[PDB]
């Protein structure tokens, strides 16, 4: 069948036995930066397999009542061995990503997530007005989660799950590179993302490329089976890595 | 060990907390206890050094009907050994999906300063881990048993080589049979 | 009639490296070991499947 | 003619490691099923980025003819110049490869064999301690007479049967080198039986057994005409060498100890040694 | 003139105005493994500019009564920058350098430096069947000193500079690569030292490939001038840096 | 096919001197730059008027192959024939080349080495001294076993070990010609290395130094069957002649005076001896 | 297959000086030393200099 799958990046290899396709940015896949479309005049660092690999963030967990999740690129990966250390540094950074949701179930669970990765992916905060920080958004590989209800921290960003925090409507969007894992037909998801960006290479600490976003559109349910909750793990492989402008290492 | 043949099966259940370690083992496949009895150790004893890839074999046993990813990863020598899949993750390994396909097979590369390795490893000839853990976990239905068992097997790939024959430390006698 | 072959390698960079024999004996249980054959096959036993399976292709159905 | 060219020029190594990059297919070669009875051909480029290696390692030391061509110690035993006991004075040996336990467990991970035998001798004698030594004895010379199944079995170091006129024998005298002699394959059968999982009677009853397959005869031995004064003791260790081998039907190796020469017999052993728990990695 | 040098490695130039020749190995410039030299077979990393580039350890000052230092190589760069990352990263790891002594005095000052690179530089200790650990040798970045008088510090290298703490006749360390700094004439030294093992490669934190000492022949001399000490600089760039056997980071 | 033509019928000299006059000029080859880290290339002809000379001395003497293939004693112990204490009745030698000087100082001029190795024994016996020595003892016959790192080692004289089905032994009796066999190249590493400036362990701790890659196995000898009535001792002596030998980055040869022979460890010792002044050059 | 090859000089002026061989044993190992082979190269340490130097010119500048 298609539904097999094996994918291979440095020292690393992904296998899944149910899959649907493998979505692809918009048509685009990830490439190096070519000379007619460079500024930054310095010979860039191309780690190749030392930073093209696959990283296994922490594990979470899919209950009955969860309402969504979300993490920032790239500074989810921050602390990833080689790719961690080139980001901290390089000014410049640029890559292209192997996103791989895993989920596994059985035949009498039902559910459905939609795993979407959306560019810019800017929020508003809790409260209007108030200012929110980097840290009521990403920190390292840390899930963040959506709630039902709307926020009222102010230290937070706006929370509630059918705006997707950007002030939109969650049903559309759709139209962000996207797959479904319905627990009926998948067990995973994977989408290959350009770098998509309106300037050739950006500082990777400064700006958030994309934001991958993992929600229950149809809650989890099960009957009398002794397994509880269902866990979610990401899997990701930078492509086409470059960085430059070396110099010390930011200390964050 | 109350009963000998449950050496060769290991444990997988339900609920187990996240990211949780399957089994761990030292590649020294002619010392360790794990290997040293195989058919790949037993022929190994009768030479000093040996080189090349090893294949391990697994095989989930549990019914049909359940489900699981697990992630087998290989760590060279180094001064610590993995201690948390964040840790595994940043060596040689494969997920594997439990799905027809039974089996899944971790190809452990020869990754060494020296061509050969000595039979009787030391720290200097170090082959370094073999790990397995939860990747997300064995999610099972409604009545299924609550654990399973995965076996492993090991064999040698093509590059494979020993040299320096010699006796085996497997077999003695103190007087002649009879 | 002596045979004339190739020596196993040794430390230096191999032509000189060949050895020469002759056989003194009338019986061929008298003559050296045979040291040098390296003819190999682990498939009868790696895989003794009727069907031939190719790597890339899944095992079952 | 003169000279002939058997030069094998072109010798086999072990497999070279295929440069081998990025992929995202179908096509999945670490999944298999290990059911069919099939070992996985498996190598770290399918599933790993690896780098191009030109691999000149060879199996040479491996070859069968290679494992078993060495000689080893299969017997020893010994014989006195002078004693009151006849028996003492002269080696009875059904010849066997059951009681030295190294070749025992070499040859034995095959189940048939076919070859050629090389045979050693190594005696050496030393005068008997006791309260008076002096003495000078010449130089000893001694006989190795094979008997095969069937034929006049000595009774004593001085009987007819030491005529040899038709079976073979050896005559040594120490300080040189060790005696040696070549032996065909002399089985009845197309290949010698490691084992046996039979008997000897139609009935099913009788031998089990392996030795029910062994009647390969004995080796007899004595001091040529070397009484002397104060005895001396000398032992003689057979060493067996195969050569122009061949094996079928590979079996695990013996993991139990050895109990009997001429049985399987065996005390259960555990599979192998233990450890703590299942992820203990580290020595102390 | 000759006299003059230039030597761009990554994003770093280096400049003398007065220099001998530029020393190379054996003969042997600094090269990447080849196909038919090779045993581990996982594809290698080779970062080029991030880590072949020219590294400054910390200053030291020659005085009068100076008698001479040694750096343990790779360990001296462990620190710097992404070639430190790579051996911490990395079972195996190798490469060439070009080591880049510097010191600069004055044409009424005198004295004699041998710039030295001893492959193996195998010690004993200062009383002889007493084990010593990696610190008496090496830590970093740190210079190591010889001295006159023979060493009593159990805890220490037999430091008696006439002796190279190898037990051999000082004067004769010039079969190894060097070249000399002779205040009347230099005002630099420059080694190429290609990668030098009985292994294809090897790992960086266990072995120390080589290593640089730097001995005053002829004492530091000068008369009435306002300047006491005389800088000594070491710069050193890695060359044709590959590292194989990818794992999680070495703690130390 | 018969006769093969290897022959070197054109061999190397030494450099010729070339006939040299008078000179007077801008160019000036006796001036030069130490610093460059160069030696001249100086010949007399470039400093003084010279004749010339057809030199037809050769560095045939000097080859590395030449000055390291000679036969050194590398290891010497003695084992007894008959003793209270079991472990006085065999050798148990951990092979090295650091134990015996001279041969050592050779080896250690080269930081790598690789060849292949000439081994040969001289093994000589003496009788004890003592109150009662009359006896009549047979010649002595010796076992040489070597035992590969891991093999199972002999704990006394008469232990199953000895049965050498695989690892390879030397039977050899007294009053012949010294036992002798060829060793190929058996490092783990391309070339075997005299010094290593490093640990065993990754952590930068453990062994330290050229100890820490010495894994070639041990040497383990004992009398066959010679138990005597009285002691006798015999005293092995092994000698190593490296054969189709490279070398590679020369060292400065040892100074020091050899204290350990797991370790470079020294005691400082001057440069070189003294004389009264700078410009003395007479003896008396 | 004997292979011949010239001998050392001796005490006597230099065909009647060469010597042959032929190999007994199968593994090069066992051969006899290479006392012949009289390549040499004193450039890698005597002249490891980038730019060559010859000796007629001066060495610095
Ligand atoms: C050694 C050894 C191993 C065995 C098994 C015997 C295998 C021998 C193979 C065939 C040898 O030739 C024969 C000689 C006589 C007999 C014989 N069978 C019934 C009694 O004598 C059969 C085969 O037991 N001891
Ligand atoms: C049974 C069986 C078969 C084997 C191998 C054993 C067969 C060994 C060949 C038998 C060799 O017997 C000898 C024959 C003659 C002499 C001898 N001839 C001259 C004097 O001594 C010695 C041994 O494994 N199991
Ligand atoms: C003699 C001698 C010289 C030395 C240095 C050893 C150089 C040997 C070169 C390689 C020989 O083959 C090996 C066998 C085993 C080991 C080994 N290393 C860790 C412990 O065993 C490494 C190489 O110490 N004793
Ligand atoms: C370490 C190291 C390496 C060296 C040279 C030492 C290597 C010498 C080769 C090892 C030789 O060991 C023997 C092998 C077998 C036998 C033997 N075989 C038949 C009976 O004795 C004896 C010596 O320098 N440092
Ligand atoms: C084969 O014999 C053809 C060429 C003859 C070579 C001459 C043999 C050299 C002397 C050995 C004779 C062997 C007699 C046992
Ligand atoms: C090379 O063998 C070609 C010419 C044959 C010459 C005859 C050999 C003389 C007798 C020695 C035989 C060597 C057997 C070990």
């Amino acid at each position: 069948s298609d539904r097999v799958r094996s994918i291979t990046l440095g020292n690393s290899t992904i296998t899944t036995q149910e899959c649907a396709n493998v979505v692809v940015g918009y048509g685009r896949w990830p490439t190096y930066l070519r000379d007619d479309e460079a500024t930054a005049e310095d010979q860039p660092t191309q780690p190749d397999v030392a930073t093209c690999r696959f990283y296994t963030l922490d594990s979470i967990k899919w209950e009955k009542g969860s309402v969504g999740w979300w993490w920032k690129f790239p500074e989810a990966l921050s602390d990833m061995g080689l790719f961690g250390q080139n980001m901290q540094y390089h000014y410049l950074g640029r890559a292209g990503y192997t996103i791989h949701v895993q989920c596994n179930a059985s035949k009498f669970h039902q559910g459905c997530l939609l795993v979407v990765c959306v560019p810019e992916a800017e929020m508003g905060g809790a409260v209007v007005g108030q200012a929110f920080s980097a840290t009521a958004m990403a920190n390292g590989d840390k899930a963040y989660e959506f709630t039902s209800a709307t926020q009222s921290d102010q230290t937070k960003v706006q929370t509630a799950i059918h705006n997707a925090g950007m002030g939109v409507g969650v049903g559309n969007l759709t139209i962000y590179p996207h797959q479904w894992i319905n627990l009926r037909t998948n067990n995973s998801a994977t989408i290959v993302m350009p770098y998509i960006n309106s300037v050739p290479m950006d500082n990777m600490f400064r700006h958030y490329n994309f934001t991958l976003m993992v929600i229950p559109f149809v809650k989890l349910d099960y009957a009398d089976t002794a397994s509880t909750y269902v866990p979610i793990t990401v899997t990701v492989a930078p492509m086409c890595a470059e960085y430059n402008g070396l110099r010390l290492a930011q200390a964050q | 060990t109350t009963d000998q043949m449950e050496m060769f099966r290991i444990p997988v259940t339900i609920n187990a907390p996240l990211q949780q370690q399957v089994f761990g083992l030292r590649l020294q496949p002619g010392l360790d206890s794990v290997f040293k009895h195989t058919l790949l150790g037993e022929i190994l004893n009768y030479y000093a050094h040996w080189s090349g890839s090893m294949k391990l074999t697994f095989v989930f046993c549990g019914s049909a009907m359940a489900t699981g990813k697990f992630l087998i990863a290989y760590s060279p020598p180094g001064a610590n050994p993995p201690k948390t899949r964040k840790d595994a993750m940043l060596g040689t390994h494969i997920i594997w999906d439990i799905g027809l396909q039974s089996s899944c097979v971790l190809c452990v590369p020869w990754i060494s300063q020296t061509h050969y390795r000595l039979v009787q490893q030391d720290e200097y000839t170090s082959a370094g881990y073999v790990t397995c853990w939860y990747q997300t976990g064995m999610i099972v239905p409604p009545g299924t048993p609550n654990s399973s068992s995965i076996m492993c097997f090991a064999s040698a790939c093509n590059d494979f080589s020993v040299r320096m024959l010699r006796d085996t430390p497997f077999i003695s006698q103190d007087n002649k049979l009879q | 009639g002596a045979q004339v072959s190739t020596q196993k390698t040794g430390a230096h960079e191999t032509s000189i490296i060949h050895y020469t024999n002759i056989n003194y004996y009338k019986d061929a249980a008298s003559n050296s070991a045979n040291r040098q054959d390296f003819t190999q096959d682990p498939s009868k036993f790696t895989e003794p499947v009727k069907d031939v399976m190719i790597k890339s292709l899944p095992a079952l159905n | 003619g003169d000279v002939e060219e058997a030069i094998e020029r072109a010798v086999v190594h072990v497999a070279d490691t295929m440069r081998s990059g990025p992929s995202n297919s179908a096509s999945v070669p670490a999944l298999t099923a290990v059911e069919t009875g099939h070992t996985s051909q498996v190598t770290p480029s399918d599933t790993m980025q690896t780098r191009h290696v030109k691999n000149y390692h060879s199996r040479s030391e491996s070859t069968v003819e290679n494992f078993l061509g060495r000689s080893a110690c299969v017997y020893m035993e010994e014989y006195k110049t002078t004693d009151n006991d006849v028996n003492k004075k002269f080696v009875a040996w059904p010849i066997n490869t059951k009681q030295m336990v190294q070749m025992r467990r070499k040859l034995e991970m095959f189940t048939y064999l076919r070859f050629d035998m090389e045979v050693t001798f190594v005696i050496t004698s030393r005068q008997d301690p006791g309260t008076t030594l002096a003495q000078d004895m010449p130089v000893l010379t001694h006989q190795i007479m094979y008997v095969p199944p069937g034929g006049p079995i000595p009774a004593k170091v001085d009987d007819y049967a030491w005529q040899t006129s038709t079976n073979p024998s050896i005559f040594w005298t120490e300080g040189n080198a060790p005696a040696r002699m070549s032996i065909p394959f002399i089985s009845i059968g197309n290949a010698y039986s490691n084992f046996y999982d039979g008997w000897s009677n139609f009935d099913q009853r009788g031998s089990y057994g392996y030795n029910t397959l062994n009647n390969l005869g004995h080796i007899y031995v004595r001091h040529v005409s070397g009484s002397s004064p104060h005895p001396i003791t000398s032992t003689i260790r057979v060493y067996f060498k195969p050569k122009h081998t061949r094996a079928w039907v590979p079996r695990p190796p013996r993991l139990c100890q050895y109990k009997k020469a001429f049985s399987v017999d065996f005390t259960p052993t555990p599979i192998t040694d233990t450890r703590k728990d299942i992820n203990t990695v580290t020595t102390v």
